[PDB]
């Protein structure tokens, strides 16, 4: 309860770990209805828009997630690739050399 | 309120400038880079004496520096409150004067006299109200010396009414630096003489004698010396910034110490000071404080006042202390030394109290007083000065500058007409 | 309820672990307890070394002597400073 | 809701350009056939002439100094100005034949927007058209090309509000030494000035 | 506010000499910019308000929207500098039919018209400082015939120098005045 005042003070919902904003919610609704059953509307707002944002923070949390997993994905893969290449110019340009110093023989 | 604009010309000036705002930014509890972080709220009743906001939570202090070569503005830069000073307000030359008082008063004086009116208009007119401005330089050399001669009498025609608060140190007479001392001195003087509402003398030799007396530090710096001269500095206008119970100015010391107005010059002292493993034997109180203050070891000016008379005397006092006191230690310093205070002016010493005292210190207080002790000062300098001017030789580099031969003499007759003035003001 | 709750908080968790904030209003206050163990350890150096400057000879000159005196002269110093920047009750600091 | 996802403006970058290493007046002065030499008295660094300015050949001495007002390091830049300065304000009625030949480099040293470039060029305009007490008629055809910067920095001012302002003896302002030029030049242009500078910066307002 | 105060010889509006100045007064500025500065002219530090659109830059006192003057000297001084561009100003009075006025001025006017609610005045300045002296309870007693109470709000907009605004009890002349408050 301690917590469950201060999100209706105007609490950024993000200082809130995870872990407890499930625990939260249903004392918030359950606040803002006793403060809804007296006849106190203001009470009932701010309890209103503290549970709103927590929602919408969560809703955009789950659409933003799986992006941020996909880029991570897709990096990692172009490093990996980039590795790769290096090591086949490697290739190449000594094998370049290795003909050109049979061709030196062959010339002389 | 009441503020007061700070120049500081000279080399010396401006080390010892750099110091007193370093002394007073920690007082008033300001960031090296003008952002305020202190604890007490009486530290902002009367900030707006010495600092200019900057919107953005920015305080820049009134401080003017002046300099013929950009070398000290350099340094000051390259110091830890550097960037508390305005960059504008840095207002230097190209052309030194390498102690040569003529070529600064006349060559470079004349350029840099338009320029630098400019920058102290716009902070006298900065403020709601102006008391005084205030100056810090040497007089032995060329660039402070002829210099703030020049900008002293430009702001006596610019302002009549302000006060005019000169700090300024005397060359030493025993060892100094520079062949040429004598000279920039006798010049110098007769321009303070007129101007200059008040002026107080400080000599490097007294410094040594109070560091090794007193202090017993081995190898003492420039920085203990400038932070003496800047706790003198604190404690004169100390009382304008803090509320106290018996509250004196820079008018009211004036009007107090000074009698007739060419009998100015004032000495400077300043209490407690231990060695840094005694101050724990040392039981600081008021008696202590007064002692201290009257003792001739203390006191920083080379003219001890035994060997004449004292005019006007004045003690002013920093932190929480018992008027009844004060006031008697005051009477007991009057009636045990009847020798040494003139017949004709009862009540010699003048008495202060404010409420706040400096960091680490519990008591404090400050001496300012008047003597004829000030006549040995000018004898010496004349003496030297004398078998100088017989030798034309070293005036012919400011015979250089357009300066006539003339004006030495009228200067040397102007000190002897102080020297006897400070004479017959004794019987 | 459990299953709900455990989606909630992973995707929750997979958020906040991208975005950080400034350390500007971040920049850590020492506590009470670090204030005081660093105050003790500066007061007892200082009373230490105050004691060795009390214990010294009259009339002793010579480079060693003089250079104790000197170096004592500002460790106390620079003690002494210290322990004036340590006095205040909040000190914000950023370690590294 | 949201309609559009576009592009974003252009910062105000009008002030910080500054080139370098332009002028032909340097290649004159590198091989010392500029007759002008350097004095260095302690009070302010003074010029001295080669060739005494009565012998001076104007037209082609003249518009090599407004080329070396282009110039960024400092001999160059020094003798360019009090060259320029000099000659203009003792040149007298000589001054008119050179103005078709000394606009071009003037107008090329004020296409830069340098920093510093314009207000050395600004204040060439007040003194060039302040010779003897004509020549200032004869920059109405010039307008149309000197003009036409002047309208980049016009509106530029330092807002400050209640706090003093402490340039002034630098005097760096552009506005206020825009100003200045305009009321200069139109003062000294005559009746048409005002016609001619009215169309080219619409801002302006009359000083008759 | 000056409800209260002892109102006899000089009440100063505005000063540029000073810390802050416009510390007293409200600010908006559109098109251009305010700035304080020193004038050669005078050699002292003066107010500068230039913009491309008068009617969009002005300074109004009070600062607080709602509150009003009680200044009770009828003339107002007004000392400005005549910057050869377009000027206007407006002055806000009470009158003895419990009504507000506000009389706008402008140089770029053309008629005199004194339709109820604003009276509008054209003047011509000369180049330089200018010593406007407005008679409030006269203008008030001639123009729309009622009677004057307190003044009640001030506005003055750009393209002008101000360094005085300030109210007399009655007219002065010439150095029957603090030499401050006159022009050197
Ligand atoms: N007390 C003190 N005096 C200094 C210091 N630095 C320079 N001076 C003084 O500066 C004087 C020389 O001044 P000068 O070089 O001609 O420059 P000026 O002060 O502007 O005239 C000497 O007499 C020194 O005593 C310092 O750190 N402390």
């Amino acid at each position: 309860n301690p917590t469950r005042k201060e999100m209706a003070k105007g609490k950024k919902t993000a200082e809130v770990p995870p872990n407890v904003r499930p625990k939260v919610m249903p004392l918030l609704k359950n606040s803002r209805s006793v403060k809804v059953s007296r006849i106190n509307y203001e009470s009932s707002d701010r309890y209103d828009k503290a549970m709103d944002q927590l929602d919408e923070y969560q809703i955009d949390s789950r659409r933003l997630g799986p992006r941020f997993q996909r880029v991570e994905a897709i990096q990692r893969k172009l490093d990996e690739a980039r590795m790769h290449y290096n090591d086949v110019r490697l290739q190449v340009h000594t094998q370049r050399q290795q003909y050109e110093a049979l061709e030196a023989a062959a010339a002389e | 309120v009441r503020e007061i604009v700070h120049i500081q010309a000279g080399q010396c000036g401006n080390q010892i400038g750099a110091k007193f705002w370093e002394v007073i930014s920690d007082e008033h509890g300001i960031d090296p880079t003008g952002s305020y972080h202190g604890d007490s709220d009486l530290q902002l009743e009367r900030i707006n004496v010495y600092y200019n906001e900057a919107t953005g939570g920015k305080y820049v202090p009134r401080a003017i520096l002046v300099d013929l070569e950009p070398g000290t503005m350099d340094s000051v830069r390259a110091g830890q409150f550097g960037q508390l000073f305005r960059p504008d307000n840095f207002v230097f030359g190209q052309s030194g004067a390498g102690n040569n008082w003529a070529k600064g008063y006349y060559t470079e004086g004349q350029e840099l006299c338009e320029s630098i009116l400019d920058v102290i208009r716009k902070e006298a007119e900065s403020c709601d109200c102006l008391q005084g401005f205030q100056l810090v330089h040497s007089l032995g050399g060329g660039t402070g010396a002829g210099l703030g001669t020049l900008l002293l009498n430009k702001l006596r025609e610019e302002y009549p009414d302000r006060i005019l608060s000169t700090y300024s140190i005397v060359p030493s007479p025993k060892v100094s630096d520079t062949v040429v001392e004598p000279y920039n001195c006798t010049l110098s003087v007769h321009q303070l003489v007129e101007s200059a509402d008040e002026v107080f003398c400080i000599d490097n030799e007294a410094l040594y004698d109070i560091c090794f007396r007193t202090l017993k530090l081995t190898t003492p710096t420039y920085g203990d010396l400038n932070h003496l001269v800047s706790m003198v500095m604190s404690g004169t206008t100390c009382a304008l910034r803090f509320p106290g119970q018996l509250n004196s100015d820079l008018r009211k010391l004036a009007v107090n110490l000074v009698p007739f107005p060419r009998l100015h010059f004032f000495i400077v002292g300043f209490a407690p000071l231990t060695s840094r493993g005694s101050q724990q034997y040392r039981a600081l109180t008021v008696p202590e404080l007064t002692s201290q203050l009257f003792d001739n070891k203390n006191m920083m000016a080379a003219c001890d006042p035994r060997r004449g008379v004292y005019l006007t005397a004045s003690a002013h006092f920093r932190g929480r202390m018992s008027s009844k006191e004060v006031d008697e230690q005051m009477l007991n310093i009057q009636a045990r030394n009847t020798s040494y205070f003139v017949e004709w002016i009862p009540s010699n010493v003048k008495s202060a109290i404010c409420d706040i005292p400096p960091r680490g210190l519990k008591m404090a207080a400050t001496f300012i007083g008047n003597t004829t002790a000030f006549r040995e000062l000018f004898t010496r300098v004349d003496s030297q000065f004398q078998k100088m001017y017989a030798r034309r030789a070293f005036i012919h580099w400011y015979v250089n500058e357009g300066l006539e031969t003339v004006e030495f003499d009228e200067a040397r007759s102007n000190m002897t007409d102080l020297i006897q003035e400070y004479e017959m003001y004794e019987t | 309820k459990q299953e709900a709750a455990d989606e909630a908080e992973y995707w929750d968790n997979v958020r906040e672990s991208m975005v950080p904030e400034d350390t500007e209003t971040r920049c850590r206050l020492l506590s009470e307890e670090e204030r005081i163990e660093i105050l003790n350890g500066l007061y007892a150096n200082l009373a230490e070394n105050k004691k060795r400057y009390a214990s010294l000879s009259f009339g002793q000159d010579n480079l060693s002597f003089r250079r104790k005196k000197e170096e004592m002269e500002r460790e106390a110093a620079q003690l002494e400073a210290d322990i004036k920047t340590f006095e205040r009750p909040n000190v914000y600091i950023t370690e590294n | 809701r949201e309609v559009a996802p576009v592009k974003r403006q252009k910062r105000s970058l009008h002030k910080k350009v500054s080139p370098n290493q332009h002028t032909e007046f340097r290649r004159f002065y590198d091989r010392g056939d500029i007759p002008v030499r350097l004095v260095h008295t302690t009070f302010k660094n003074a010029i001295a002439w080669s060739v005494d300015p009565s012998v001076l050949d104007y037209q082609h001495y003249l518009p090599l100094f407004f080329d070396g007002l282009r110039e960024k390091e400092e001999p160059y830049r020094f003798f360019a100005r009090k060259g320029t300065w000099e000659l203009l304000k003792n040149g007298g009625t000589r001054v008119l034949q050179c103005i078709p030949q000394v606009v071009i480099p003037l107008k090329k040293a004020l296409d830069t927007r340098d920093m510093d470039i314009v207000p050395v060029a600004l204040r060439t305009m007040q003194k060039l058209v302040k010779s003897s007490e004509l020549a200032g008629e004869a920059l109405i055809p010039f307008y149309r090309q000197l003009l036409p910067v002047l309208n980049e920095f016009s509106l530029c001012n330092k807002n400050l509000g209640d706090r003093i302002e402490y340039g002034q003896r630098k005097k760096e302002n552009i506005g206020d030494l825009i100003q200045e030029t305009l009321e200069c030049l139109e003062l000294n242009g005559g009746p048409e000035a005002f016609i001619n500078i009215q169309y080219m910066i619409p801002t302006y307002q009359s000083a008759k | 506010m000056f409800r209260d105060k002892y109102q006899a010889g000089f009440l100063n509006l505005f000063y540029s000499v000073g810390s802050k100045p416009l510390s007293i007064w409200e600010q908006h500025v559109e098109n251009g910019y305010i700035k304080r500065l020193t004038d050669p002219d005078i050699r002292s530090c003066v107010l500068e308000i230039v913009s491309t659109t008068v009617n969009n830059t002005y300074i109004t006192c009070p600062i607080d929207p709602k509150e009003e003057l009680a200044i009770k000297l009828p003339f107002l001084v007004l000392v400005l500098k005549y910057l050869k561009k377009y000027f206007t100003f407006e002055i806000q009075v009470l009158d003895d039919m419990n009504m507000r006025r506000r009389f706008r001025a402008s140089n770029f006017q053309s008629k005199t018209r004194v339709k109820p609610f604003v009276c509008t005045l054209p003047m011509r300045l000369d180049p330089g400082w200018n010593q406007i002296q407005f008679n409030l309870s006269d203008f008030t007693r001639r123009a729309y015939g009622t009677n004057y109470i307190e003044t009640l709000r001030v506005s003055v907009f750009a393209n002008c120098r101000v360094r005085r605004i300030y109210f007399s009890d009655r007219l002065y002349t010439e150095d029957e005045v603090p030499p401050e408050y006159r022009l050197i």
